[PDB]
């Protein structure tokens, strides 16, 4: 992440990143819908992160320093560049709401009161039909990439090497290979969690309980969809094995 | 250090989220309880062993059969949980969460975790509970369950107090560690 993000979102809770002279100025039920909020976006940012040290740092350094056989790298790494560009889009619609909410004077102290429309957009339409294309596509490879990867760390000293080398540093401890996968499967399944908890503390303009409601079916079925669309892809498995499923 | 997986399973009330929380930051948090849990590698030192144990939720996955399987590779130790405030969610373990943990995870040490005990003897939720003709998970009841789903020990613990949520941890490291 960029460090004026990483800043903006380097405290707890919105609470705790906004001054204290301007939490004073608003009613509990504010900070409550406000501190969720925060979380949806900085959870956002750190999913992102976590696709950018997929594509930069292990991918593109595979590309760069070993000698992988053709459709390696893709095996270990399905559709991480659709899955980037996707989630780097809707953060940049998420912090754009952030920056246009701010007072004027401060670069911290902000309220967001519209959230909903934003979700409503991102799960229909053109958008929701790439990621349930996309999240398909991943989900049903997620079993192939792990076996990979295991066969390439046991057997490969020059990609074990590189492995080690490159996941050393304290801020990559919860970032291995594999963590990163299970971390990006896992992160459609947080987001109905999150906007129930956002739509408890936003009943107090009825449009945006509408719109958070409308947001949190349309992901509801996103997610029913893309768990219907998926089957495990196996390396070796014969057509007798697929059409006796 | 050897590296180890851990992922806990369980109903949504079992408060599986808020446990690896608080264990993960040795504190119940004081300003903001987070709404979901990312990943977590802990440190943990038991009966002189050094772990690096990566900590997993499966919440928001209940209602997906097809993904939520994806959490359960590799998977070292399970943590399978129930509230004691619930005696709905320890009647899901056997039929529901059991036979699943043992398809994906065989041979994999279980360990049933009674959630939220400082609930037992909580006159609100003894109030509550009286009106579905029930009452808080007995300690013998929670052993009983775990006897018979044939898990490597029962636990029980707060969230809300961290009283026997090192324990559970510390336990869950040394169950991942045998042969
Ligand atoms: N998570 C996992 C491995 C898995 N998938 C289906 C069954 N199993 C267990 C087995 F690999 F067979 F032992």
């Amino acid at each position: 992440s960029m460090e004026m993000d990483e800043k903006d979102f380097a405290a707890d809770s919105w609470s705790l990143a906004v001054d204290s002279s301007f939490l004073q100025q608003h009613k509990k039920e504010v900070m409550k819908q406000q501190d969720v909020i925060y979380e949806l976006i900085q959870t956002e940012l750190h999913h992102v992160r976590t696709l950018k040290i997929m594509t930069r740092l292990f991918r593109t350094g595979m590309l760069e320093e070993l000698h992988l056989e053709p459709g390696v790298v893709q095996g270990l790494f399905p559709c991480v560049d659709e899955l980037s560009d996707i989630h780097t889009r809707f953060l940049s619609q998420l912090l754009e709401r952030r920056r246009q909410a701010l007072c004027p004077g401060s670069t911290r102290n902000f309220v967001i009161h519209r959230l909903g429309d934003l979700l409503i957009s991102q799960f229909s339409g053109p958008s929701a039909e790439q990621m349930c294309k996309t999240y398909s596509e991943f989900c049903s490879r997620h079993s192939k990439a792990l076996k990979l990867y295991k066969e390439l760390y046991a057997r490969d000293k020059r990609f074990q090497q590189f492995i080690r080398k490159v996941t050393r540093p304290a801020v990559l401890k919860r970032h291995g290979v594999q963590e990163c996968i299970l971390l990006v499967t896992q992160r459609i399944t947080k987001y109905p969690l999150l906007i129930s908890r956002i739509l408890q503390h936003s009943h107090g303009i009825e449009e945006e309980r509408q719109d958070l409601t409308t947001a949190l079916g349309l992901v509801k079925e996103l997610l029913s969809n893309v768990d219907e669309g998926i089957y495990q892809l196996e390396k070796g498995a014969r057509l007798q094995e697929i059409y006796n499923r | 250090a050897i590296r180890k997986k851990l992922v806990i399973v369980g109903d949504g009330a079992c408060g599986k989220t808020c446990l690896l929380i608080v264990f993960s930051k040795d504190q119940f948090p004081e300003v903001y309880v987070p709404t979901v849990f990312e990943n977590y590698v802990a440190d943990i030192e038991v009966d002189g062993k050094q772990v690096e144990l990566a900590l997993w939720d499966t919440a928001g996955q209940e209602d997906y059969d097809r993904l939520r399987p994806l959490s359960y590779p590799d998977t070292d130790v399970i943590l399978m949980c129930f509230s004691i405030d619930s005696p709905d969610s320890l009647e899901n373990i056997p039929e529901k969460w059991t036979p699943e943990v043992k398809h994906f995870c065989p041979n994999v040490p279980i360990i049933l975790v009674g959630n939220k005990k400082d609930l037992r003897n909580d006159e609100h939720t003894r109030r509550e509970l009286a009106k579905m003709k029930q009452e808080p998970v007995k300690p013998e009841e929670g052993r009983d369950m775990a006897n018979r789903i044939g898990a490597f020990g029962y636990m029980e613990c707060s969230a809300k107090t961290k009283d026997g949520v090192r324990e559970v941890f510390e336990m869950a490291t040394r169950a991942a560690l045998q042969a």
